[PDB]
């Protein structure tokens, strides 16, 4: 899945 | 007033990556509407030769935030991050696209 630096 | 130069609407994560890797300055950014999570906003920023994505969070009181400081609008979150790093380990200060 897409990833986020803050999650 | 003038529209904001940082709102791109619903563009693919890949397209944001594409256009941002072509920017010359660190901090170059754009706000987009997440295609993976409808109703969510994503902040894409360039740093060095890298491009990172941040999810704009919203809490129980309806406020926006990246880490701990909360705001009432995307406008204020963005403006606040022009002088406060968007990352906990790199100093990435938002700067308008060019």
């Amino acid at each position: 899945k897409p990833f986020y630096v803050n999650v | 007033m003038k529209p904001h130069p940082w709102f791109f609407g619903k563009i693919p994560r890949a397209k944001a990556e594409e256009m941002l890797s072509k920017q010359r300055h660190d901090g170059a950014f754009l706000i987009r509407e997440s295609e993976s999570a409808p109703g969510d906003f994503s902040l894409s920023v360039k740093f060095g030769n890298d491009v990172q994505h941040f999810k704009v969070l919203r809490d129980g009181a309806g406020k926006y935030f990246l880490w701990v400081v909360k705001f009432n609008s995307l406008n204020e979150l963005v403006d606040y991050h022009r002088s406060t790093s968007v990352s906990r380990n790199q100093q990435i200060f938002l700067r308008d696209i060019e």
